[PDB]
């Protein structure tokens, strides 16, 4: 029979660990790092892109960044070809909701609905789960500013700071060291860069390889903005916080 | 009985120098009783509009499907849509449902982005679209907007002068319908900025 | 009877890895070389025509492949895979999107169509993934042109140049020395046609090298004259004369 | 490496299905069966092992008959034969239905060959037990067929399955040699009973009961029929005659 | 070996054998003797039942299919009953569409065929018991013996289940005895209790351990259990 | 409407006029019912036009499918069995009725649908309401082994009896030649003879003749 | 229409007038209602022209599959192939069918399926609104065995009287010659047979 | 993880085992056919062995008429060879009924080799042990030889031949194209083209046949037939009076 060549990627250990979701978070833990700090004023996604040529079209690309809503986007952390269907999906459980209510949809209930899917793979249906981790960096008129983070097993959770990927050990302490409260997105900002230039397993930390964004309720306004940086913007910005 | 007799209403389009306009009426009725005088057949996606007449509940389906559509596009594609897109987009959309259709006459408007030409686009219930040069008109006053229009219209108004002719076009089809009229709202459309103007008419 | 495969054939290992993406890609390694070139006016796609045999005829298989009038394809690896891969590939672009709006998908999003299939290939049950990596070229009105890589595992890059296959290191290398942002087509021709000279181990023309560029409309190549809007497809392969041309000026 | 066998649709590294092949074995180890096409049809016969004096006399018939111009006999899992010929029945109704004419010897070959050949396109099927010998006649003359577990089967002069094929085997060759003018539908039901008789004794062991039927233009108008009574008797005889 | 080549009905061993199969036909010799006989106006059925404890009832081993047709089981009872089942509903089905009683050698080729599928596909398991199905139809008195192998044969008598190599070869020598006890059926039962108890061992049937039916030419399908078996024992 | 196809020596012509009714309101004055199915298969379409036109696109679609995955020029009869066989599933129920025509590596075709799934073949045919004037004039002008240049004018004069006949008819005529070894030609507005006159008065408005009870500026940028 | 099969000595020759009409209009005055179904077989159509043709083409798809495996099939196997379509689908389908094939051991063959699905083999048969006018005609006039020059007539004769009362029937006359020598087409136009 | 010989997934060295053994099963029938292009003709031969006494010679073929148009050559089991030729004849029916025209040989051969390439990459489902050489005089390529294997590959050949002695044929007919320095045989009569056909496989093989050691097929324009025994003494004969 067919049996014979099952993996039977939804078990448990005898220890009462998912073994495919260990895997998988294995496999995440050697992915670009990226990185999410919120602060009063806005939220910042930072992300180091894994892997560069001097050939790679850097202002046509976009691998970690992604905008699911205009005020909700997240940083991926693993398979990119996975994390796109799953991003595909949340766009239009987004538009779904809109849709229904003539509301955008709260923050949560979109990272929710996200993490029940992989909860699914997890559960049932005898598939791999998908590789893939996420920091959503999103705003709504019912919790304002929210950072979660969502991995292969379905769980959830809030952040003020946190991150994905790579050497998230070095990075979580270095953020728990220097984040503060009253934090501003111009601060946020730097602390992100920082804390990527102290945890690249890389020689330095330039524009080329990375991806930036941030969402804030530009004064001026009244609205909610979300500005993915182009390759010039971050270039810049490297420059001032003092990383040239 | 029929669908499109039962709200009311009509939307008319046309193109300009450099320029196009879409106005509609504000009635919504059940047959000869008027409920609401605010209900607005005008709708945008980023720099595109659609008017729709026919059954008010279709209307406000068909935008909020468009509005969906149009969302998921813009997040693809990374680039608003254009008029002559959405135009397609809304013909399959129609013909989707072609043996139980949306009753409704969709009108589309705007200027190309990138070529700057003004496009303005009709469509039967099934999708059939209609792209006409000079104007197009939709509603319970088809037949009144018509003859207006073949009249009144002229090619390369400005938008001053466009503003005049749609808003006369509109206001003296709708005061020889019995389901149009209880306010009027028109929009002048340019590659820059677009004005609204709510009209002054007869409110019975 | 019926596929009772309906577990996943590609799965976690305890380092990470997904092992059939790692041996799919180990099967590209293994197929003749083939290139992508980005010019400031069009982009180019080459490979060689490793005939298996001399009483096969070269041209009855084509390496190169139109997708869409604007945009082609070309690949390293397993052959047969891609051949379906072209069919999915053509048609998705009807499906999802030229019967929706009436026009041709923008090399991208057929790309993330592409792409959507071959990550499917990766989790879906009683499959294995497809042993290929394409690289697609193409044009469209907002985007200019374009070139992608299409890997086992459904992960896609834009490119200005690359090589993909046996020789593609050195190749890679190579590109990277005659690469600048003001190539035009002939120029990136010219470089496509070196970079592959160094992979071909034997006889080197116009009949065992394949290559198509993405560049100008080819109102010639349209079949028919009436409407203004349709100026004909920026895809084209070229012939085996032209290339032959080419490379007496190499 | 090993375990190419232990599953129906793969292949070997020499390119062989060893489950087909083992299926050949259970074959191998049943009753010996016959089958002897004359020059106006063609005639069938079995080897009944008696088990012992209860098997009520005659009554466990072996060959069945398939529309009504077609008989079947087969070696090895009886089950899995009746199986086979249950399908045929469906097969030669279809083809009646649709096309009026009853069912040709070679097509009717053919669907029974596609039936079997699918059984070892998959690992959740098992290869059929059973090699059958079948035919009759049609539009064009008499048909004699022999089908392996493989699927594959070809038209025959004189067939032979089971236990004691060899000798049968060896009998029918010796026909074919001694009769390039062909075997008369009365001669072929002796010899049949005959090559029966004689390839018993790979079995000689047990006692036996011994069934033919045929199917001839002149003998039977071309319907397929159990020897009977005197013809059956007769051949018994001319068989137990020259077994000494 | 056979470790390799048991562990499912879709696997043939090298040798050709369906171990799944086999190792069904084991469950059956597990089972309790039950033996069945007939002559020409008649059939009988002899089943030795079972009990668990001293507390429990011995269970019932033979079931009615139609009023011209029923069997005795031997190894699963659950599977008895879903092969009993099928029976009596293609009894059903014959006399409801065709209003003809179903040929008991037709039954037999029903049984074997649906035995069969169960022994070429993934997934299900051989059924696990043994039957021996007696009636009287519009060619006399009959006896078959199926095996879960798909295998069923018409006898003038056999027995299946523990011991029952014993009552068997006793009607293998009472055979042209019992063939002509036509027009009496007390002397078919008894010829049946007599060859039941050619594999007795362990002790001598009872009035709660004994059951018989029978059928035959102006006999519906009966069963007899306790009191109306006494006087056989 | 009027619908034509017209076979000449060396290929085959079809022509139209551009009028699209609602009931008795012309809903547009110069529609196009000339469709393309690949480049060398034209189609001309009656009936109702969100299905010549659905109709046209879905099998086109599958056509040039079909071409790419047999490196083959699209046949004529290709899109005529694929139309067919749709609008026979759809029992009527799809109001396609067309003239189906073009050069393929067999030669020059010319044939006809109607709705219900049934097709034709002839030298000259037409459909439409206009349908029997302008069989009137290819009844009487029609001749074997026709030049391009006859042919033209022949559908170009059927139409024109549509036109002026034809109540369902009007505007202009719109004609496409399919010729054996060139490109199809598309000839959009070939003839426009129904011109609208000048207009006796200008009816530009003053500005400010509307009363306006409020204004505002409409926000596109997001 | 008027549509006729009829067998002979050497064979069967099918004929048919070649109108088809939308009420008054004649929407098709030089239609071709012989269908070929294969080599030798082939049919006469009536009733619904949208069916015929579906049902015809169906059947060519299907014998041709037949051929592909099993050889050249017998008129009455395509027959049976037309009737299973007729019979299974009549609520949807308006079709009068006439089959006649020529087989070298069967010569010439004829099969009528009318309305219900049912079939009809008969040494020649006539359908088609037209047919009602030659029914005393054809019965009087028919005989078996005639050669091919008698029965062209009796054909053209027939259908003529056809074409002459029937609105619904008119244009020309085509024949399909069907025997060992092969197949032969033939045309009438009306000077010739207006005057018969 | 030793099961990536077992069903069709990649081994290590991104290998498909299950598609290598599938070729190895080609050359079990121990036949060698070859195809050959004439000027308006397409011809294929196949040595034809029948050794029980006891088989009906008439029955054994590896060559099947797929259309009127259609011809097909086998390498490899009967089962599996039969279940090919009855899937390309459905195919080529229902393409005629669907588009209108004859389905071409090169677009038959893609087909099926598109329906291997699937058996190739979907477990469940295991390749076929055969090599599909189709043949034909297509209307608008002319004749035409297009060969599929396990792998879901296919190419047009100019020739070609295949089975356990396919390098032999191979490289004669190689020789001879390198000599005529021309891509078929210019003979006006698939009678000489056949003629030309066994020759080659004559010399190649290093063997002579009688009439029943082979079978032919030949594809010209509209049609495909296989010759018989006594069709292809008169062709042993023709080839005798030149040696
Ligand atoms: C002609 O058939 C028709 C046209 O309005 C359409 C328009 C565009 C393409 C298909 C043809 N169709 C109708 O239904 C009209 C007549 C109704 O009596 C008209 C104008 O003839
Ligand atoms: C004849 O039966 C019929 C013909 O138009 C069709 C045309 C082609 C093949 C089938 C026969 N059928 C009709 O319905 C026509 C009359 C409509 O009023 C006519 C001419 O009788």
């Amino acid at each position: 029979g067919s049996r014979r060549y099952d993996s039977r990627t939804t078990i448990f250990s005898p220890e009462g660990r998912l073994y495919q979701v260990e895997y998988a978070l294995e496999s995440i833990s050697h992915a670009g790092t990226a990185i999410g700090i919120m602060a009063s004023d806005g939220i910042v996604l930072a992300a180091e892109r894994k892997v560069t040529s001097t050939l790679l079209e850097q202002d046509t690309s976009t691998e970690k960044l992604y905008k699911l809503n205009d005020k909700i986007a997240v940083a991926v952390a693993g398979l990119t070809a996975d994390a796109e269907i799953l991003i595909n999906t949340a766009r239009i459980h987004a538009q779904n909701y809109l849709k229904t209510y003539n509301e955008d949809i709260p923050v949560e209930i979109l990272v929710r609905r996200l993490s029940d899917i992989k909860q699914g793979y997890t559960q049932h249906g005898g598939l791999r789960p998908f590789g893939v981790s996420f920091i959503y960096a999103g705003y709504d008129d019912r919790y304002g500013y929210q950072l979660y983070t969502s991995n292969p097993s379905g769980n959830y959770t809030g952040w003020k700071a946190i991150s994905v990927g790579a050497n998230t050990s070095a990075a979580q302490t270095l953020l728990q060291m220097d984040y503060k409260d009253d934090m501003k997105v111009d601060d946020a900002i730097e602390l992100a860069l920082k804390t990527l230039s102290k945890t690249t397993d890389s020689s330095a930390l330039t524009y080329d390889r990375l991806e930036f964004a941030t969402i804030r309720k530009g004064a001026n306004d009244g609205e909610v903005y979300q500005k993915i940086f182009k390759p010039q913007e971050i270039k810049d910005i490297l420059v001032k916080t003092g990383i040239t | 009985s029929d669908p499109s007799s039962i709200n009311g209403g009509i939307v008319v389009a046309m193109t300009g120098k450099d320029c196009v306009a879409i106005a509609c009426d504000l009635r919504l009725g059940s047959q000869s009783l008027g409920v609401s005088n605010k209900f607005e057949k005008i709708f945008h996606y980023g720099h595109v509009f659609l008017g729709i007449t026919g059954l008010a509940t279709d209307v406000t389906t068909l935008n909020e499907m468009f509005r969906y559509k149009t969302n998921l596009y813009k997040l693809k594609e990374e680039r608003a849509i254009e008029p002559e897109t959405f135009t397609q987009l809304v013909s399959s959309s129609l013909y989707e449902r072609r043996f139980g259709p949306y009753f409704v006459g969709p009108v589309v408007a705007g200027i190309n982005s990138k070529s700057g030409k003004p496009f303005i686009a009709g469509f039967d219930l099934i999708g059939c679209i209609d792209e006409a040069k000079d104007f197009i008109v939709s509603g319970t006053a088809s037949d009144q907007l018509f003859g207006m229009c073949e009249s009144l219209y002229e090619p390369n108004l400005e938008p001053e002068d466009l503003f005049e002719t749609i808003s006369q076009a509109l206001l003296n089809a709708a005061d020889r319908d019995a389901l149009s009229g209880w306010g009027a709202v028109v929009y002048i459309i340019k590659k820059d900025e677009v004005v609204k103007r709510y009209l002054k008419m007869r409110q019975d | 009877m019926t596929d009772r495969y309906s577990f996943s054939l590609t799965t976690f290992s305890p380092s990470g890895k997904l092992g059939q993406i790692d041996y799919a890609l180990t099967a590209v390694k293994q197929g003749v070389t083939s290139l992508g070139i980005k010019a400031t006016n069009g982009v180019v796609i080459a490979t060689e025509k490793k005939s298996s045999s001399p009483l096969a005829m070269s041209e009855t298989l084509s390496k190169v492949s139109l997708l869409t009038p604007d945009i082609g394809a070309v690949y390293s690896g397993m052959g047969p895979d891609y051949r379906v891969l072209v069919d999915k590939s053509r048609k998705v672009a009807h499906t999802s999107y030229k019967r929706i709006y009436g026009e041709y998908p923008p090399t991208k999003l057929l790309v993330s169509e592409v792409a959507k299939i071959m990550q499917e290939a990766t989790q879906s049950g009683g499959v294995r993934p497809f042993g290929v990596s394409l690289l697609i070229a193409g044009h469209d009105e907002f985007n200019g042109f374009s070139l992608y890589q299409v890997d086992p595992s459904g992960s896609y890059f834009p490119w200005k140049a690359t090589a993909i296959g046996k020789g593609s290191v050195a190749a890679k290398t190579f590109l990277e020395k005659r690469w600048n942002d003001e190539l035009e087509l002939e120029d990136a021709i010219h470089i496509a046609l070196l970079t592959l000279k160094e992979s071909v181990e034997g006889e080197f023309n116009g009949d065992t090298i394949e290559l198509a560029i993405i560049g100008d409309e080819n109102p010639d190549l349209l079949g028919y004259t009436g409407i203004p809007t349709d100026k004909g497809p920026r895809f084209r392969k070229l012939t085996s004369q032209e290339i032959n041309d080419r490379l007496e000026a190499l | 490496g090993t375990g190419y066998d232990l599953s129906n649709s793969v292949f070997s590294p020499d390119g062989r299905n060893f489950q087909v092949e083992y299926a050949v074995k259970a074959v191998e180890n049943g009753t010996t069966s016959i089958g002897i096409k004359c020059n106006d049809g063609v005639v069938f016969a079995v080897e009944k092992l008696i088990t012992s004096k209860l098997l009520v006399p005659q009554k466990n018939v072996k060959i069945q008959v398939v529309d009504r111009h077609i008989g079947c006999v087969y070696s090895g899992l009886i089950p899995d034969g009746r199986h086979l010929v249950n399908r045929g029945r469906e097969e030669a109704a279809s083809f009646k239905k649709l096309y009026k004419t009853p069912i040709p010897i070679p097509a009717f070959a053919d669907r029974l060959g596609q039936y079997v050949q699918a059984h070892t396109l998959y690992n959740s099927v098992r290869p059929f037990g059973v090699s059958t010998i079948f035919g009759g006649v049609d539009k064009n003359g008499a048909h004699l067929y022999m089908l392996e577990p493989s699927g594959s089967y070809w038209g025959y002069k004189g067939a032979a399955t089971g236990k004691g094929r060899q000798s049968a085997k060896a009998e029918l060759e010796k026909l074919v040699d001694h009769h390039p003018e062909g075997l008369s539908a009365r001669e072929a039901v002796k010899q049949a009973a005959k090559i029966i008789y004689l390839a018993h004794e790979d079995n000689k062991e047990k006692d036996f009961e011994l069934e033919i039927s045929w199917c001839s233009l002149s003998e039977t108008n071309g319907l397929h029929k159990f020897v009977k009574g005197d013809l059956l008797q007769e051949a018994i005889d001319f068989a137990q005659k020259e077994i000494n | 070996f056979r470790n390799n080549y048991d562990g499912d009905t879709v696997t043939f061993s090298p040798t050709g054998r369906l171990f799944q199969v086999e190792y069904a036909l084991e469950a059956i010799k597990q089972g309790s003797v039950t033996v069945g006989l007939r002559s020409n106006t008649h059939a009988v059925l002899v089943a030795l039942k079972r009990n668990a404890d001293e507390l429990s009832s011995y269970q019932k081993k033979i079931i009615k299919c139609d009023e011209h047709m029923g069997l005795s089981l031997a190894g699963l009872a659950p599977d008895a009953r879903v092969l009993s089942n099928y029976l009596r509903q293609q009894c059903n089905y014959s006399s409801l569409v065709f209003n003809r009683k179903l040929a008991v050698e037709r039954a037999g080729h029903l049984l074997c065929d649906k035995a069969q599928k169960n022994t070429q596909s993934y997934g299900g398991r051989p059924y696990g018991v043994g039957l021996l199905i007696i009636g009287y139809d519009k060619s006399g008195a009959h006896l078959l013996e199926f095996q879960p192998s798909g295998n069923v044969t018409e006898l003038y008598g056999t027995a299946i289940g523990a011991r029952s190599q014993g009552a068997k070869t006793y009607l293998e020598r009472t055979l042209d005895t019992f063939i002509k006890i036509d027009g009496n059926p007390d002397e078919l039962i008894k010829a049946g209790v007599e060859a039941i108890s050619q594999s007795l061992r362990d002790e001598s049937l009872t009035v709660d351990n004994l059951s018989i039916a029978i059928v035959g030419k102006d006999t519906p399908f009966t069963i007899y259990d306790g009191e109306a078996v006494a006087k056989y024992i | 409407t009027t619908i034509v196809g017209v076979k000449f020596n060396n290929g085959v012509v079809i022509a139209a006029d551009t009028r699209s009714t609602q009931g008795p309101i012309v809903a547009d004055k110069n529609c196009a019912k000339l469709h393309r199915i690949s480049p060398k298969i034209w189609c001309a379409g009656a009936g109702t036009a969100a299905d010549t036109e659905a109709v046209t696109q879905l099998i086109g679609s599958n056509i040039e499918l079909h071409s790419l995955y047999t490196s083959r020029e699209p046949r004529v009869v290709s899109a005529l069995q694929m139309l067919k066989q749709h609008l026979f599933k759809y029992q009527g129920h799809i109001g396609a009725y067309l003239i189906v025509a073009g050069v393929d590596p067999t030669g020059s075709h010319l044939f006809s649908i109607h709705a219900h799934g049934s097709t034709d073949v002839g030298y000259y045919l037409s459909l439409g309401s206009g349908s029997l004037a302008a069989m009137a004039v290819l009844e009487s002008h029609w001749k074997q082994d026709l030049t391009k240049e006859e042919a033209i004018k022949l559908a170009s004069d059927a139409i024109q009896a549509g036109i002026w006949n034809d109540l369902g008819s009007g505007s202009n005529v719109d004609v496409c030649v399919m010729e054996i070894g060139k490109d199809a030609e598309y000839l959009r507005n070939y003839l426009t003879p129904n011109v609208r006159e000048e207009k006796q008065k200008s009816y530009k408005f003053p500005r400010g003749t509307t009363a306006v009870l409020k204004e505002s500026i409409v926000n596109i940028c997001d | 229409t008027s549509i006729m099969a009829v067998t002979f000595k050497d064979g069967v020759i099918l004929g048919a007038d070649s109108r088809t009409t939308t009420g008054a209009y004649i929407a098709n005055r030089v239609t071709d209602k012989l269908t070929r179904v294969h080599d030798k077989i082939w049919c006469c159509r009536s009733g619904s022209a949208a069916d015929t043709q579906a049902i015809a083409d169906i059947v060519q798809y299907h014998l041709e599959l037949y051929t592909s495996q099993y050889g050249t099939p017998s008129t009455e196997t395509a027959a049976s192939v037309f009737k299973e379509l007729c019979y299974e689908n009549k609520d949807n389908l308006t079709a009068g069918i006439i089959v006649a094939g020529y087989d070298d051991k069967n010569k010439g063959e004829v099969y009528t399926i009318p309305l219900g699905g049912s079939v009809h083999k008969l040494p020649y048969a006539i359908a088609g609104s037209g047919s009602t006018f030659i029914y005393g005609y054809c019965d009087k006039n028919f005989r078996e065995n005639m050669s091919k020059e008698e029965t062209v007539d009796f054909i053209k004769h027939s259908l003529s009287q056809a074409i002459k009362w029937d609105g619904s029937s008119g244009g020309v006359i085509r024949m399909v010659v069907l025997t060992a020598a092969g197949v032969e087409r033939l045309i009438f136009y009306p000077d010739e047979y207006e005057q018969l | 993880a030793g099961y990536d010989r077992h069903i069709t997934i990649f081994s290590p060295e991104g290998r498909l085992y299950q598609v290598e053994y599938a070729f190895k099963a080609t050359n079990q029938t121990n036949i060698n056919s070859l195809a050959v292009r004439g000027k308006d003709c397409t011809v294929v031969i196949s040595q034809k062995k029948v050794p029980d006494k006891l088989l009906d010679p008439t029955t054994v073929s590896y060559i099947f008429c797929i259309s009127r148009t259609i011809g097909m050559v086998v390498n490899g089991p009967i089962p599996d060879a039969r279940n090919a030729a009855l899937r390309a004849k459905a195919e080529a029916a229902e393409f005629r009924y669907k588009y209108g025209y004859d389905m071409p040989c090169d677009v038959l051969a893609k087909r099926m080799a598109n329906l291997s390439q699937i058996y190739t990459q979907r477990a469940y489902m295991r390749p076929l042990g055969v090599i599909l050489t189709f043949v034909s005089v297509d209307e608008e390529l002319g004749p035409s030889i297009y060969k599929t294997d396990p792998a879901g590959y296919y190419v047009g050949y100019k020739a070609t031949a295949t089975g356990p002695k396919q390098q032999e044929i191979t490289t004669n007919l190689e020789n001879h194209f390198k000599k005529s320095k021309i891509d078929h045989i210019n003979e006006e009569s698939w009678e000489k083209v056949v003629e030309f056909a066994i020759t080659h496989m004559i010399d190649a093989l290093g063997t002579e046949f009688s009439k029943n050691d082979l079978e032919v097929g030949v594809a010209t324009k509209d049609k495909f037939f296989t010759l018989s025994a006594e069709n292809i003494e008169e062709r042993l004969v023709a080839i005798a009076e030149q040696d």
